[PDB]
C-alpha cells in the first residue's frame, strides 16, 4: 500500500470530525461537518456538500491543494475516510436498508474555467465549468459493482466491484476453481448508480473572435440526474476526465500505441467531464426564496 | 533443495502377510529379505510444462507422487495443445 | 420397493431379538444370540455366527427357506436389520473407533454339495462346498466404500459405496454440476475390504470315474481371509455368484446378448463362490484343546 494515501485518508477523516466553523454571535461555534452528518441522517440523503473554502482555510490549504491536484488518486481514500467517520458518528445510515453509496461533492471552487480553458495538465484534477445545456440523455444504470456466474463450478460470485471498464473476478466462490474464462453477470448482486450524459455548450459571451462555438460532454452520476433542462446556463463542478476515442484515427501527429505476443492497442482519447453536482445560474416556495 | 526425515524404531512390527487393510495410509515397520532391484530411475520432481501458445515455458509445478498432473487449460492463455515437458529445466528425483 | 424383502428383514430382526432356548442343564434359558452380541462386543469382533438350526426352527423353517433360496437380495436387508438390532441393544460397538462391517457367517447347514454337484439353478442360494485348497492369492484390498472427487465443481465426497461394478455419484456437493466427468478416488478417505481369491480342487474320493478333478475359484472377504492352507481339506459356506468370462466366446451354442446404435454387450459368465465361513477339514495349547 501507499503511505501517502494512508496519510491523506487519515487526515481527511480527522478533519471530518475535528472541523468546526464559528456561528459568530448567534450560535457560538458548531461542528459544521457533524451538523451536515446529522442533517444527512435526518433526511437519509446520499451526497455530502463540502465547501472548498473551509478546506483551504484548514492547515494552510496544503491538503486542499493536494486534493485538488490529484482528486482522482485520493478519491477512494476519501470514500474510506468518510465511511469510517460515518461509522464513528451515526452509523445507522451506512447501509441501504445492501450498502448505500455515499457521494462527496465539493462546491464553491475559487475559480471558474470556461470550456475553451480545458487543458491536458488539468486532467484528473478538480475544477468548475460553466456552459449551456444542449442535449440531455436518459437516466441509465451503470455497473457500480458487478457480480458474475462462474464457468467451471457454475456458481455466482457476489458483489464484486466494477471499475470504469469490464472486470473479471480473479477469486471464485469455490476457492479451488481459480477459473475465470466465462463469467455470466447477474443483476441481483450487481450494484448500480444513475448515469446521464449532458452535452454542454460554450456560452455566447465567452466565444472568441471568429471561432465557431465549442462544446463538451458532461456526465452526471448520482442524484444530480435530470437536474437541468435543455437551453439553461448551468455551472458544473466535477473532475476533469478522459474517455477513449476511436474516431481520431487519421489525425496528424503520431498516435500513441501500446505493445505487449503483440498486444497492440491505440491509445486515442477525447476529453470529457464527470460532474459531482450541477448549479444553475405555489407562492410559498417562491415567497421562501426571498430576503 | 529439499530435506527428508527418516523415522526409526517404530513400536509395532507386522509381517508382510499380516498387513491386511487396516494398516492403509499408516506407518508400518516390516522386515524381510530383499529379492529384486529395479535399478535407479529418474522420476519427475519439479516438472516445468511448456506452453507453445504462450511462447515460452510455464512455471515449475510440483508433481504429486500419486499421479501425473496435466495442463488441461492454460490458466494464462487457455491453450489446449502444449502441455509437454522439457527434460533440461525439469528437476528429477531418484526412484527404485 | 419390495414389500417381501422388508417384511422378511423385520421378521429376521424380531426373531433375533426374541431368540430363546434352554441352555443345557445350566445357564437356564439363555438368549444365546443376544448375549453373544455383547460377548463379541467385548473384543469388538466383526462376525455374527448364525447357526442354521436357530433360523430353521422358527416360522416352521420359512425364514430359513427364504434366506437360503434368495440370499443375494436379502443380505442388505439383513445388514440393515443387524444395524437396527445393534441400535436397540448394545450400540456401544457400532463405530470403528466409520462403522464396522459386521460379517454374518452362516454355518451348520444341512448338506454339503461337491464341486461336481454345483448346479446352475442354485446360484444365488446358500450352501456348503468341500474341496482341497490348491492355489491361494494375496490379500489385495477390495473397494467397498469409496470417496469420489468430482472433476467439475471440485470437492471431496465420501460414502459412495462401491458395487460389484464401478459406481460414481450422480449428485454433487455443488448441485449445479450434475456431471460425472472424472470422479477421482483418494487413498485416505475411501474404505476397503480385505479380499482373497482361493482356487480349490475337487476331493479325490468324490472324483467321478474316468474324469479329471474339476476346480473352482472362491472369494474370501473380511476376517475369513488368509485362513486356508494349500493342500488342506476345507469346507466353504456362502453364496454362488457368477463372474464375467471373456474366454467362452468361441464355444458352440448361442450366447446371451443385449440390444440398445448397436447397443450390444457380449454376455458370458463362469460360476464362482463367495464364502463366509471356512474351516479346515506350547504343549498347553494342545492340552487346552484336548478334552
Ligand atoms: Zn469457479
Ligand atoms: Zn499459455
Ligand atoms: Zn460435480
Amino acid at each position: 500500500d501507499d503511505v501517502t494515501g494512508e496519510k491523506v485518508r487519515e487526515a481527511f477523516e480527522q478533519f471530518l470530525e475535528d472541523f468546526s466553523v464559528q456561528s459568530t454571535d448567534t450560535g457560538e461555534v458548531e461542528k459544521v461537518y457533524r451538523a451536515q452528518i446529522e442533517f444527512m441522517k435526518i433526511y437519509d440523503l446520499n451526497t455530502i456538500y463540502i465547501d472548498y473554502q473551509h478546506l483551504s482555510m484548514r492547515e494552510n490549504g496544503a491538503l486542499a491543494m493536494a486534493i485538488s491536484e490529484q482528486y482522482y488518486r485520493f478519491l477512494p481514500f476519501l470514500q474510506k475516510g468518510l465511511r469510517r467517520v460515518v461509522r464513528k458518528y451515526a452509523p445507522e445510515l451506512l447501509n441501504t436498508s445492501t450498502e448505500r453509496v455515499f457521494q462527496i461533492s465539493f462546491f464553491n471552487l475559487p475559480t471558474v474555467h470556461r470550456i475553451r480553458d480545458i487543458r491536458s495538465e488539468k486532467i484528473g484534477s478538480l475544477l468548475s465549468i460553466s456552459g449551456t445545456v444542449t442535449r440531455t440523455s436518459e437516466v441509465r444504470p451503470e455497473l457500480y459493482k458487478a457480480s458474475f456466474t462462474c464457468d467451471m463450478c457454475r456458481a455466482i460470485v457476489d458483489n464484486v466491484e466494477q471499475s470504469f471498464k469490464y472486470t473479471e473476478p480473479t477469486f471464485c466462490p469455490n476457492p479451488s476453481c481459480e477459473n475465470r474464462a466465462f463469467w455470466t453477470l447477474n443483476v441481483t448482486r450487481s450494484r448500480f448508480l444513475d448515469w446521464q450524459k449532458v452535452r454542454i455548450q460554450e456560452n455566447a459571451n465567452e466565444i472568441p473572435t471568429g471561432s465557431m462555438p465549442r462544446t463538451l460532454d458532461v456526465i452526471l452520476r448520482g442524484d444530480s440526474v435530470e437536474r437541468a433542462k435543455p437551453g439553461d446556463r448551468c455551472k458544473f463542478t466535477g473532475v476533469e476526465i478522459v474517455v477513449p476515442d476511436v474516431t481520431q484515427l487519421g489525425l496528424p501527429g503520431v498516435k500513441p500505441s501500446s505493445t505487449l505476443s503483440l498486444g497492440v492497442r491505440d491509445l486515442t482519447y477525447k476529453i470529457s467531464f464527470l460532474a459531482c453536482h450541477v448549479i444553475s445560474i405555489d407562492q410559498e416556495v417562491f415567497l421562501n426564496s426571498l430576503s | 533443495s529439499e530435506i527428508h526425515v527418516r523415522i526409526s524404531d517404530f513400536p509395532t512390527i507386522y509381517s508382510l502377510r499380516e498387513l491386511r487393510e487396516s494398516n492403509l495410509s499408516s506407518l508400518v515397520r516390516v522386515t524381510g529379505v530383499v529379492t529384486r532391484r529395479t535399478g535407479v530411475f529418474p522420476q519427475l520432481k519439479y516438472v516445468k510444462f511448456n506452453c507453445l501458445k504462450c511462447g515460452s515455458i510455464l512455471g515449475p509445478f510440483f508433481q504429486d507422487s500419486n499421479e501425473e498432473i496435466r495442463i488441461s487449460f492454460c490458466t494464462n492463455c487457455k491453450s489446449k495443445g502444449p502441455f509437454r515437458v522439457n527434460g533440461e529445466k525439469t528437476v528429477y528425483r531418484n526412484y527404485q
